[PDB]
């Protein structure tokens, strides 16, 4: 069914499927990091 | 009065052009025609890969395309090409300027339908 | 999208572009959820105000695109609307809340190197991603500027500009504006102190507003441009539909309307 969390989506064929990251993406990965 | 000119009492969007002394017909500018349901307008036709679009100067950048082009750059309709796009035909798909033909079968001498799907 | 940058190729493959056929222009943008189903925001379809309320047949579904204005033969694909599904409780009256539309394409879509659905998050995904000071990215072909008015800008960008944007605090959301905030709704965007900038502006709107997991490295829309006031000013915050939130009405229309 729709939304079961096993489909395959949100990796693109030009980035996560080929090992390339975008210009911008490591930006977002270090908002998660939290100052204690 | 003999003769009287039918155009003068016409009302149409860009020119008139008589018939008898009695009749007349709207026509449009070049890569224009009537518009079926209203006879007395006109609207672009396009019967290539391009033609410019219909822009109205009034407003920046507000064009008009006909059925089954899309503007594309330099404000131009470019055709679209429905049978390498897909969905649009389930049999055999011929592109055309404007529309597509869909052959249907898979019967005997098959139907060639313009425009729709199977 | 204000203060952003080109995105590059394939960058948002499930970016999508609303297109009116009559005058041949930009609408809105929008999503790729499946294969046969786009999401977007209810107010770029209906908002009875100014008589607006666009129908199947008055507009084209353009995906795959990077160009705002090429024709991209090849790449992009154009898909035919079956049915639009508006929010029943869209409220159009003052909020906007649940700005929130689905469409159902005729055809499903061919998946490809620029073609290709984005998740949307489940209970786990929401909670941890959706916290204030975590970046989302906003995608779209809108405004570079408020415009409308006197404004030095390039207007309307060549390509789909992206920006990537913090999420705020709700109560620093709250005292921005004096507009209610529901909670079908969240704002991000950055503060004054913080000098970087950026926002979503007019035409924007139905974007995703996307979050790239470090769990399992999945891009998610975790929301949808719905509004604002004014485009990237100081003190105000971007306005964004809260996917999850209406996650059980997304996933009862497409049960019960099939996929
Ligand atoms: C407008 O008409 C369409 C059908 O053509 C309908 O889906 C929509 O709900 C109507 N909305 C308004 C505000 O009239
Ligand atoms: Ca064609
Ligand atoms: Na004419
Ligand atoms: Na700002």
């Amino acid at each position: 069914t729709f939304g079961s969390g096993e489909a395959d989506c949100g990796l693109r064929p030009l980035f996560e499927k080929k090992s390339l990251e975008d210009k911008t993406e490591r930006e977002l990965l270090e908002s998660y990091i939290d100052g204690r | 009065v003999e003769p009287v000119d039918p155009c003068f009492r016409a009302n149409c969007e860009y020119q008139c052009q008589p018939l008898d002394q009695t009749s007349y017909l709207c026509v449009c500018a070049e890569g224009f025609a009537p518009i079926p349901h209203e006879p007395h307008r006109c609207q672009m036709f396009c019967n290539q890969t391009a033609c410019p679009a219909d822009c109205d100067p009034n407003t920046q950048a507000s064009c008009e395309c006909p059925e089954g082009y899309i503007l594309d750059d330099g404000f131009i309709c470019t055709d679209i090409d429905e049978c390498e796009n897909g969905g649009f035909c389930s049999g055999v798909c011929h592109n055309l300027p404007g529309t597509f033909e869909c052959i249907c079968g898979p019967d005997s001498a098959l139907a060639g339908q313009i425009g729709t799907d199977c | 999208i204000v203060e952003g940058s080109d995105a590059e190729i394939g960058m948002s493959p499930w970016q999508v572009m609303l297109f009116r056929k009559s005058p041949q222009e930009l609408l809105c943008g929008a999503s790729l959820i499946s294969d046969r189903w786009v999401l977007t925001a209810a107010h770029c379809l209906l908002y009875p105000p100014w008589d607006k309320n666009f129908i199947e047949n008055d507009l084209l579904v353009r995906i795959g695109k990077h160009s705002r204005t090429r024709y991209e033969r090849n790449i992009e694909k154009i898909s035919m609307l079956e049915k639009i599904y508006i929010h029943p409780r869209y409220n159009w009256r003052e909020n906007l809340d649940r700005d929130i539309a689905l469409m159902k394409l005729k055809k499903p879509v061919a998946f490809s190197d620029y073609i290709h659905p984005v998740c949307l998050p489940d209970r786990e995904t929401a909670a941890s991603l959706l916290q204030a000071g975590y970046k989302g990215r906003v995608t779209g072909w809108g405004n570079l500027k408020e415009t409308w008015t006197a404004n030095v800008g390039k207007g309307q960008p060549s390509v789909l500009q992206v920006v990537n944007l913090p999420i705020v605090e709700r109560p620093v959301c709250k005292d921005s504006t004096r507009i209610r905030i529901t909670d079908n709704m969240f704002c991000a965007g950055y503060k004054p102190d913080e000098g970087k900038r950026g926002d979503a502006c007019e035409g924007d709107s139905g974007g995703p507003f996307v979050m790239k997991s470090p769990f399992n490295n999945r891009w998610y829309q975790m929301g949808i441009v719905s509004w604002g006031e004014g485009c990237d000013r100081d003190g105000k915050y971007g306005f964004y539909t809260h996917v999850f939130r209406l996650k059980k009405w997304i996933q009862k229309v497409i049960d019960q309307f099939g996929e």
